[PDB]
């Protein structure tokens, strides 16, 4: 089969600027017989560009492909907030169809410092027998953050997950939630709960915390 | 006005089988082939099938082979995919798409439907739990956990979709225990709270779960 292979992995550029992504085959074929697809999450692919660079239905003339053999290009002229997406290349000149793995292009905008706050496990969830501790840290960018967590100054390893958004649709940021689960005995015999967070757009780590039944 | 819609996904138990869907409208469907593409939670897509105009011709990935028939209806307009032996690695959102010439694999998919996701797997049903994450004692932070349930998905809003402004639904988590959970937050005006009503709204079709969540200081 061909193989393609999509380079970088994950782009970040500018609104206004150019993108410049990159789809590498493993046997050289023909540029009639490449297409590019654009998904947005919680969304089907769809049709960007192809064979080699004519335009779907609704596609901007600032989307232009280029490049024969086993290089192809996907050239993205000032870069609109919608053009942010994950961008797949595929050819069907040969059995069988195949994809590039997708090059997933990400908005970049100002450093800024996310807002933290911590909320404890509700009576309800403590009624229903288990306890999870949450910390939120909202709209931040980038996305590099690390969240500690400790209960009565034990620092808590292995214990907690997180889930980060996808980019907001205004202001280009990201928001976090880190989940600490501990039993409800263990919740109930200790005392501090906090969530101590480090990032680029803070001086210094930001620590929000509570202490239960205070 | 092309529509392409599936239907028939699902949880199913590994060995199991499923019939997919896809109603179509808005072209003549009897010209055109027809393809299934699939992608695995968090993975690249991948073609999985693909099947002539009139159905003499019909095309695998190697993968599928034997497990999987692709076939049409012309006169019903729908794409279908029977899925039997099913695998954990055949857990996907299956996309039915519309090919542009009536040759199977070997054109640009110029229409695609939203999916329909296969969740192939051992594990019950199970609906979650909804509890509060109440704003603390000028902008506050609250929301809503949506613990313990299988399988994907769960949808939140908030205040029946009257509030938008300063959402956050977090993609759900894969608990240790193999069930998810996922937080929605919102942040909002201080000298609201208490005064202002906020309600998230949580549905879990999967085991018919719905409900509203008051959440207050
Ligand atoms: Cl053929
Ligand atoms: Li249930
Ligand atoms: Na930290």
């Amino acid at each position: 089969e061909i193989v393609l292979t999509q380079s970088p992995g994950t782009l970040s550029l500018s609104p206004g600027e150019r993108a410049t992504l990159s789809c590498r085959a493993s046997q050289s074929f023909s540029s009639f017989s490449l297409a590019w697809y654009q998904q947005k999450p919680g969304q089907a692919p769809r049709l960007l560009i192809y064979a080699p660079s004519n335009r779907a239905t609704g596609i901007a003339d600032r989307f232009s492909g280029s490049g024969s053999g086993t290089d192809f290009t996907l050239t993205i002229s000032r870069l609109e907030p919608e053009d942010f997406a994950v961008y797949y290349c595929q050819q069907y000149g040969s059995s069988p169809i195949t994809f590039g793995q997708g090059t997933r292009l990400e908005i970049k905008r100002t450093v800024a410092a996310p807002s933290v706050f911590i909320f404890p496990p509700s009576d309800e969830q403590l009624k229903s027998g288990t306890a999870s501790v949450v910390c939120l840290l909202n709209n931040f960018y980038p996305r590099e953050a690390k969240v500690q967590w400790k209960v009565d100054n034990a620092l808590q390893s292995g214990n907690s997950q997180e889930s980060v958004t996808e980019q907001d649709s205004k202001d280009s940021t990201y928001s976090l939630s880190s989940t600490l689960t501990l039993s409800k005995a263990d919740y109930e015999k200790h005392k501090l709960y906090a969530c101590e967070v480090t990032h680029q757009g803070l001086s210094s780590p930001v620590t929000k915390s509570f202490n239960r039944g205070e | 006005q092309v529509q392409l819609v599936e239907s028939g996904g699902g949880l199913v138990q590994p060995g199991g089988s499923l019939r997919l869907s896809c109603v179509t409208s808005g072209f003549t469907f009897r010209s055109y082939a027809m393809t299934w593409v699939r992608q695995a939670p968090g993975k690249g897509l991948e073609w999985v099938s693909s099947i002539s105009h009139s159905g003499g011709s019909t095309k695998y990935a190697d993968s599928v082979k034997g497990r999987l028939t692709i076939s049409r209806d012309d006169s019903m307009d729908t794409l279908y995919l029977q899925m039997n032996s099913l695998r954990a690695e055949d857990t996907a959102i299956y996309y039915c798409a519309k090919d542009q010439i009536s040759y199977p694999a070997a054109s640009p998919l110029d229409y695609w439907g939203r999916g329909t996701l296969v969740t192939v797997s051992s594990a019950s049903t199970k609906g979650p739990s909804v509890f509060p994450l109440a704003p603390s004692s000028g902008t506050a932070a609250l929301g809503c956990l949506v613990k313990d349930y299988f399988p994907e998905p769960v949808t939140v809003s908030w205040n029946s979709g009257a509030l938008t402004s300063g959402v956050h639904t977090f993609p759900a988590v894969l608990q240790s225990s193999g069930l998810y959970s996922l937080s929605s937050v919102v942040t909002v005006p201080s000298s609201s709270l208490g005064t202002q009503t906020y309600i998230c709204n949580v549905n879990h079709k999967p085991s018919n779960t719905k409900v509203d969540k008051k959440v207050e200081p």
